[PDB]
RNA sequence: UAUACCGCCAUCUUCAGCAAACCCUGAUGAAGGCUACAAAGUAAGCGCAAGUACCCACGUAAAGACGUUAGGUCAAGGUGUAGCCC
RNA sequence: UUUAAAUGGUUGUUUAUAAAAAAAUUUACUUAAA
């Protein structure tokens, strides 16, 4: 009773049979989630649409991921991934930002319990790949605690709204290293041109930052 | 409920997370035992991939100093007439006896393998061992 | 393909009684006859008038007990007597059943000029032989 | 009021000791060596078994028995705790030379054996195959993890789907990635397989008797 | 108007397949699911089969699913839609 | 490895829910009076 189901896609797939010719089947993608991190998805197939809905709904609950939510409202860090030909680039956002993402990601996020996030889907906009990719990235996100333990260092959060106050969000449960992490003068990191282009005010889009209903 | 995603994490990680979320009302019987005495490696599914290019296995061939003696002995005399009894853990073969005598004479301080090999054979011949050379 | 009096397989959710579940080639092997009289015996007369009477009686009882009949009638004729055996449901009040038995027995006796009896057997629900 | 005390004295107490059932004494490195606990040829090696291989002696992988001892200690400890907790233990093996031996060992220790062809869905479709109220095994011990075409036994994947912990003897050609408590060792030589059966049968029997002794003492004390 | 249908049938059929409900594989794509010294299938129901009729356990009848040909039949009867009512 | 064997008019293929309800009677002779 805690879990809620929401349809993502309904497709009329067809095969050819010797006796009848075109045989119509229903392929249904559904996502189930209780809103507290536990969410899954499944594909249900049946000649009747009701049977397809049921099969997908009941099978999705046996394939539940657990999503680590930072402060139970957003992701811990920005996740960029490619699943097959679909690119999903998700950004961590502050409280009150909303779900500025593809309608399907909005639906899945509400089931997971993420309230604030931005995501841009590029490449193929296949619904199967998007869902499978979204759950792949969110499942693999590293929490602040896991980072502190791996690095043996404090994770200190700097917030602009709190000035210079150092907020320690995670500390290493084991021994704390005494050597500071080597500060590379120039980071050899791969930058997304779309990010850099926006930061330099070089991106004019009439469709970006349009006023939309509360999500 | 449970999670059948056997390729995402481990049974404990999945079970622990679902119990924390409240999906699993009661943790399974094995959960407490696993946590108390966990295995050395967490059982996470990983895909086997072919080694390409210069990648090689780290397994190294097991060799010993006496293998050089054993190889020479087997070439000179061949397999001993006595049949190897591998059931007996303390079984010594004619070749092993040669290695032992060879090593004992190495402690005496002979520095020439050929001379040392000849001396080793002579000591065995004196002890009554049958050493029929291939020739 | 043969069609006559065959209930056709569905998705396994159609309840059929024992009578309607058997096709015509079982009428003397697994199921019996719903009417027993002498008209169709060798050397016997008036098969036509017996048949018309059966067709009327089955329709009369279907409309006189609307929604009550749980299976087909069994019409029995012994000499001058006509006996109608009906398996009905337990939904209609007993008072209404007694009224309809007294009414139908009287009305049918005056119509076919013979003593007519109606024997009701009540079942809680339709007896399901199988789900087709 | 009484349940929590009962659970603490019985269920939680054994979990506070490193070797409550004293499974250390059941085996030594010498005993494992005398049972030929000898891998397959180097050409049969599985990539994931390399951390456990001591080396190759003339192209015959030698399993490191020092790791086997630590892995076996953890496997035998886990098995005992599950038998002490009245868990259903299922022995699975498709090696037909040892099917008779394994089926007897299970019956003798009051556990269960599945040495026959594993039909699709025994674990993931059990409620349909056995019944809605069927209880699945709590532990599955693989004495041979490969089927008869030298591929991982299907139950290894299915046990993980059902979140059932698995103990497994993993030879040098086996894939230990999904086995919870892998024990690197020879799974072919009768001497080796006879040792595993003796070790797991003893650990289960000991654990069950300890559960009866502890319960009896708790009950006698409870009355007076 | 059989190209709206019930009813009763032809045809492949001198076939053996149609399968609900689940499980698994494909990276959770349309789809696919066997090897007995067995390697993912379990399968209610329907047909075949088995039984029954005729002179036998033979033969012949009967039976013969889901579908294919918008196959036949508004002229067996009933009937949706449209039309006629000096 | 090994004869010949051409043709078939045009357009016509697959999405949104599902499902009624009841009813009153109200356990016990004969008679009779003013
Ligand atoms: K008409
Ligand atoms: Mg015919
Ligand atoms: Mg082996
Ligand atoms: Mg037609
Ligand atoms: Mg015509
Ligand atoms: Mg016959
Ligand atoms: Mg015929
Ligand atoms: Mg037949
Ligand atoms: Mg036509
Ligand atoms: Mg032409
Ligand atoms: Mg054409």
């Amino acid at each position: 009773e805690d879990f809620d189901t929401r349809i993502l896609e309904v497709r009329n797939v067809f095969t050819m049979t010797a006796k009848e010719g075109r045989k119509k089947s229903i392929r249904v993608l559904v996502a189930v989630g209780n809103g507290k991190g536990a969410a899954g998805f499944s594909i249900g197939k049946a000649t009747d649409r009701m049977d397809a809905f049921r099969k997908a709904k009941n099978r999705a609950v046996h394939h539940l991921h657990y999503i680590e939510r930072y402060e139970d409202h957003t992701i811990f860090h920005d996740i960029s991934l490619r699943f097959k030909r679909t690119h999903i680039k998700m950004k961590k956002q502050p409280k009150g930002y909303g779900l500025r993402c593809h309608r399907a990601i909005i639906t899945i996020c509400r089931l997971i319990g993420i309230k604030d996030m931005y995501a841009k889907v590029s490449g193929s906009i296949n619904m199967l790949s998007l869902t499978q990719g979204l759950f792949r990235g969110l499942s693999r996100q590293e929490t602040h605690q896991q980072l502190a333990d791996k690095k043996g260092l404090h994770v200190v959060e700097i917030r602009e709204e709190c000035g210079p106050l150092p907020i320690v969000v995670a500390s290493p449960r084991g021994p704390l290293r005494k050597d500071p992490e080597p500060e590379d003068e120039v980071p050899d990191v791969k930058l997304d041109w779309e990010d850099v282009k926006t930061a330099q005010g070089m991106k004019r889009s009439v469709w970006s930052n349009l006023k939309r209903a509360a999500t | 409920a449970g999670s059948r995603l056997e390729t995402v994490g481990s049974i404990f990680s999945r079970t622990r997370d679902l119990v924390r979320a409240g999906v699993l009302k009661e943790k399974p019987l094995w959960f407490d035992v696993y946590d108390a005495f966990p295995p050395l490696r967490e059982p996470v599914f990983q895909r086997p991939r072919v080694r390409y290019g210069k990648a090689k296995a780290p397994i190294q061939d097991i060799w010993y100093h006496e293998d050089r003696i054993r190889a020479k002995f087997y070439s000179v005399y061949g397999s001993g007439q006595r049949a190897f009894d591998l059931f007996n853990p303390n079984f010594k073969s004619t070749c092993q006896r040669f290695v032992e005598k060879y090593t004992e004479l190495q402690k005496l301080g002979e520095t020439d393998e050929e001379k040392l090999f000849v001396e080793t054979g002579k000591a065995l011949l004196a002890e009554g061992v049958i050493l029929r050379r291939v020739g | 393909k043969n069609r006559a009096a065959r209930v056709r397989v569905s998705k396994g959710d159609k309840p059929v009684t024992y009578e309607e579940a058997h096709a015509p080639h079982y009428i003397a092997h697994r199921k019996g006859w719903l009417s027993l009289h002498t008209g169709n015996l060798d050397g016997e007369d008036h098969a036509a008038e017996r048949t018309v009477e059966d067709v009327f009686l089955r329709k009369f009882m279907w409309g006189t007990f609307p929604g009550c009949l749980a299976d087909q009638l069994v019409l029995k004729r012994r000499g001058n007597q006509l006996e109608i055996c009906a398996v009905v449901l337990r939904q209609l009040s007993p008072h209404k059943y007694y009224f309809l038995v007294g009414y139908s027995e009287t009305l049918l006796s005056y119509f076919y000029k013979c003593p007519v009896r109606l024997h009701l057997q009540t079942v809680p629900s339709k007896v399901v032989y199988k789900y087709l | 009021e009484d349940s929590t005390d009962f659970n603490d004295k019985i269920l939680n107490e054994p979990l506070k000791h490193s070797d409550f059932f004293n499974v250390k004494e059941l085996f030594s490195v010498r005993s494992l060596f005398d049972a030929r606990v000898l891998g397959h040829k180097a050409g049969c090696r599985h990539r994931f078994m390399e951390p456990y291989i001591f080396g190759s002696r003339l192209d015959h992988d030698i399993i490191d028995l020092e790791q086997t001892a630590t892995h076996l200690q953890l496997a035998l400890n886990f098995t005992a705790h599950m038998a002490y907790r009245k868990g259903i233990i299922l022995f699975i093996s498709r090696n037909r030379q040892f099917s008779y031996l394994i089926e007897n060992m299970a019956r003798d220790c009051g556990e269960y054996a599945h040495t026959r062809y594993f039909r699709g869905g025994m674990l993931t479709n059990a409620r349909l195959l056995f019944g809605p109220t069927v209880r699945l095994p709590d532990l599955i011990i693989f004495l041979h993890t490969l089927n008869n075409i030298f591929e991982p036994h299907v139950a290894v994947r299915d046990a993980a789907k059902m979140n059932i912990p698995t103990v497994g003897i993993v030879d040098t050609n086996c894939n230990p990635c999904l086995i919870t408590y892998p024990v690197p060792g020879n799974d072919d030589s009768p001497l080796a397989v006879h040792l595993y059966c003796r070790l797991f049968q003893t650990a289960i029997t000991r654990a069950k008797e300890k559960r009866q002794q502890v319960e009896a003492l708790y009950r006698l004390q409870g009355q007076k």
